[PDB]
């Protein structure tokens, strides 16, 4: 009743690496930052399969700092580090209504999270070509 | 004068080829091809689904394209997926936007 | 009866350094039957008959059935800006009848390349 | 060549008067029988009046044209000075064809389409 519907962005962070060195669990978080207004619902989805509330709690809208008008927001879930060493991506949703399709998806794994590794091996070849 | 042989967007490649004149010389006239490219670096096997490895090894044959699954997204064309996001009692069984500004309605 | 080959002869650097004249051909061959049209055409307009000349359908040892032909000259100055010299070749055993195939002055052996290709991290829809 | 099942190499000779020009194929020291190549017969000039051209047409498999090979054109009129001329192919006969090539890796750097 007077807000405008500003683009929720959505962001994913990965547990850190040094969390993952005691070997004990691992957590990955969701946030939302820069919309209007708030009664936004996020979840996770696991290939698909529905995740169990309890199993993670996430936040209340606060106002941001820089602009009074965007909100802001997180959720949290807290795994094993094994769930992670075995793969087993997950995604974030929102439910928002500046959104046309009111959802958004993202996608967080091991390949995905600081690649250190960069196996590059491109082959060119028949520089002539057949385009005509 | 340059001119453009093939603009092919989904292997994101613009060859093209120019003559050059030479000096005052018989005009046995230079041939020359430029050839850029661009690697997502960044995405995976599938561009569209989320279940594919990531983006390894690269084949670029300069002769099929310009007539297959292309590496790099388009300006409007994609794939998208469906939530099974309830949104409370209000049913929501919406259509989802994989793409930000390219998943967009066309 | 089966599908005819066509392909493009730049004239070599030997001939076009005299400054005297260049022949371009495009030969046509491994089709049958005989009896197979050749045309010359330049920017839309067609090209006189006398400033080419078009072989016969003769056989060829390797493949009895199959029948090769030939069909060739400008002044050596006017070459340089190409033309593309179209021909097109008129055989039954074709799906519309034209197979046309040209080569311009700009198209050829490349003397040089200067590949210069990029590649970064933002990037993945063609920006 | 990008079909990978044979070559043909041809030996065109132009502007000669009169006719009556003998033309055959040596290979590296050793001449091929007549039936493999395909001698055009003498043809009139449109332009030249008293000038003529003719073909020479040799088919050979391009697995061994991988192989370097020399497939010399040899041919034979009174009008040269020793009556007789020859010429000679081979794959390397191309160009050098310089490369320069670049490539960038940094994202940081400013990229335009």
């Amino acid at each position: 009743k007077g807000v405008a519907l500003h683009r929720p962005d959505v962001y994913l962070l990965p547990p850190a690496r040094e969390q993952l060195n005691l070997r004990e669990s691992a957590t990955i978080t969701c946030l939302v930052t820069g919309f209007s207004p708030a009664d936004v619902f996020v979840q996770w989805m696991q290939r698909g399969q529905p995740l169990s509330p309890e199993k993670y709690v996430t936040s209340a809208p606060m106002p941001e700092p820089q602009a009074p008008g965007r909100y802001f927001a997180h959720s949290i879930l807290t795994v094993s580090e094994e769930e992670w060493n075995t793969g087993e991506t997950y995604t974030c949703v929102v439910a928002h209504e500046a959104l046309p399709n009111r959802v958004t998806e993202r996608t967080v794994d091991k390949s995905t999270g600081k690649p250190t590794l960069y196996n590059v091996s491109l082959v060119m070849s028949d520089t002539a070509g057949t385009c005509y | 004068e340059r001119i453009v042989l093939v603009d092919n967007k989904c292997k994101c490649a613009r060859i093209t080829s120019r003559i050059i004149r030479s000096s005052e010389d018989p005009n046995e006239d230079i041939v020359e091809r430029n050839i850029r490219i661009i690697v997502p670096l960044n995405n995976r096997e599938n561009i569209s689904d989320p279940t594919s490895p990531l983006r390894t090894r690269f084949v670029y044959h300069l002769s099929d394209l310009c007539k297959e699954t292309c590496y790099t997204y388009d300006r409007n064309k994609c794939y998208t997926a469906v939530v099974p996001l309830v949104y409370g009692g209000e049913t929501k069984m919406v259509e989802t936007a994989l793409t930000p500004d390219a998943c967009y309605p066309d």
